[PDB]
RNA sequence: AGAUCUUGGUGGUAGUAGCAAAUAUUCAAACGAGAACUUUGAAGGCCGAAGUGGAGAAGGGUUCCAUGUGAACAGCAGUUGA
RNA sequence: UCUGGGUCGGGGUUUCGUACGUAGCAGAGCAGCUCCCUCGCUGCGAUCUAUUGAAAGUCAGCCCUCGACACAAGGGUUUGU
């Protein structure tokens, strides 16, 4: 986690056109690899893996 | 080989981080024994009296942060022992710990 | 072996407490044979039993 | 998402990159070096490296 | 006469403790 | 990127760091951490603390 | 079959509560089949002279001191022990 | 495994705040040395300055090493339509 600084684009607010800080959480997201496909089929008992 | 001796240094502060005041030195000796078992494979470990004095030099709670030891894997072939190799650890007094590497020391 | 008797006798002969009495760990077998004060006097003179010095308590800091 | 909080453009003016391992006060290596000048470790490093 | 090896083993026997302890004065066996 | 202030120690204070202190007489001070604030509230001269920037320029260190 | 029946024996509880007042032990060696509790040496501690020291009275009556034992006890163990 | 993980070492980070020793025509002064010196020289002396944002710790539940070291296709118990 860290913090940033940004403007505000909210009219009618006490922070409009003002610099504010905000807490942010960093999530590292490497690209994912797709290695298969499942199909689901609807049943009167729910979705089941076809 | 199976007889050679070596010189190591141990971060006693790292291995005793978290131990209570009245168990820091005995826990240090237990961790030294476990360390001697790790790099040698010999369950039989003998801790020298001078090394024990160096460990207990600053009391029971202020164990020195690092120590410079010398492991020697000698033959236990002096009696009918289950293990034929025993590790004797000694204390090597040093003035500083900077740039100290593990070295294979001859007999 | 056990040298409980010898150390007590050595303290009595040396006229000092058991704290100051030092018995040679190497020659344990020889001391174990000593069972009388007369033998202890021999061992003390022979050096196997040594009276340790009083622990240093300097008054130089006080001075 | 139709509220003004949502679909709101976000533009960052500054991102904090100080040392989280304690109480940081510098953003970059160059900034810290420029503020603190040369140090003993670098002086002896150049002393050995000529 | 006393030589270097005899003094080297005397170095081992003469110490009966750590720093600040006294030194052994004699060790004689007699019957 | 905001208006950057300076502390008791003279260090630069980035936004989202430290605390600001306003006294009864009207003077406003800001600190980088509690250590500077504790030094200031204890009435300790910055020119006698070695790691203070004012000390560094007083003794012309660097 | 009863009587909170008398005596004796055995269960569930249950390998459970617990074995937590007074800082703290550690290394090497010896005997030993066996070592954390025995012993020796070394280190670190405590009691800090109104002491966990050195001696008495009352009281206990052989616990005193040597040698040997690992049947039972020292709520664990013991090569030790009142 | 295109080797892997460790133990040390390094660097980064940060915490505290300038280490011992050495030098000082710095130091309240004091006591000795005066053919001496012509303004001096020898000890005691908390503290102050340079050495020095120095010294020390820094994962044990922080980060990067490709530096050194040794170790790692080894162990035991089972499982069948
Ligand atoms: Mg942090
Ligand atoms: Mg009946
Ligand atoms: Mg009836
Ligand atoms: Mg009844
Ligand atoms: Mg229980
Ligand atoms: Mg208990
Ligand atoms: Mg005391
Ligand atoms: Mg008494
Ligand atoms: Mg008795
Ligand atoms: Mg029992
Ligand atoms: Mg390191």
């Amino acid at each position: 986690m860290t913090h940033i600084v940004r403007e505000v684009d909210r009219p009618g607010s006490k922070v409009n056109k003002k610099e504010v800080v905000e807490a942010v959480t960093i999530v590292e997201t490497p690209p994912m690899v797709v290695v298969g496909i499942v199909g689901y089929v609807e049943t009167p008992r729910g979705l089941r893996t076809f | 080989n199976e007889v050679v001796t070596r010189e190591y240094t141990i971060n006693i502060h790292k291995r005793i981080h978290g131990v209570g005041f009245k168990k820091r030195a005995p826990r240090a000796l237990k961790e030294i024994r476990k360390f001697a078992m790790k790099e040698m494979g010999t369950p039989d470990v003998r801790i020298d009296t001078r090394l024990n004095k160096a460990v207990w030099a600053k009391g029971i709670r202020n164990v020195p942060y690092r120590i410079r030891v010398r492991l020697s894997r000698k033959r236990n072939e002096d009696e009918d022992s289950p293990n034929k190799l025993y590790t004797l650890v000694t204390y090597v007094p040093v003035t500083t710990f900077k740039n100290l590497q593990t070295v294979n020391v001859d007999e | 072996s056990m040298l409980r008797l010898q150390k007590r006798l050595a303290s009595s002969v040396l006229r000092c407490g058991k704290k100051k009495v030092w018995l040679d760990p190497n020659e344990t077998n020889e001391i174990a044979n000593a069972n009388s004060r007369q033998q202890i006097r021999k061992l003390i003179k022979d050096g196997l039993i040594i009276r340790k010095p009083v622990t240093v308590h300097s008054r130089a800091r006080c001075r | 998402q139709t509220k003004r909080r949502a679909l709101e453009k976000i533009d960052l003016k500054f991102i904090d990159t100080t040392s989280k391992f304690g109480h940081g006060r510098f953003q970059t290596m160059e900034e810290k070096k420029a503020f603190m000048g040369p140090l003993k470790k670098d002086r002896i490093a150049k002393e050995e490296g000529a | 006469i006393m030589n270097q090896e005899k003094l080297a083993k005397l170095q081992a026997q003469v110490r009966i403790g750590g720093k600040g302890t006294a030194r052994r004065k004699k060790k004689v066996v007699h019957r | 990127m905001k208006v950057e202030l300076c502390s008791f120690s003279g260090y630069k204070i980035y936004p989202g760091h430290g605390r600001r202190y306003a006294r009864t007489d009207g003077k406003v001070f800001q600190f980088l951490n509690a250590k500077c604030e504790s030094a200031f509230l204890s009435k300790r001269n910055p020119r006698q603390i070695n790691w203070t920037v004012l000390y560094r320029r007083k003794h012309k260190k660097g």
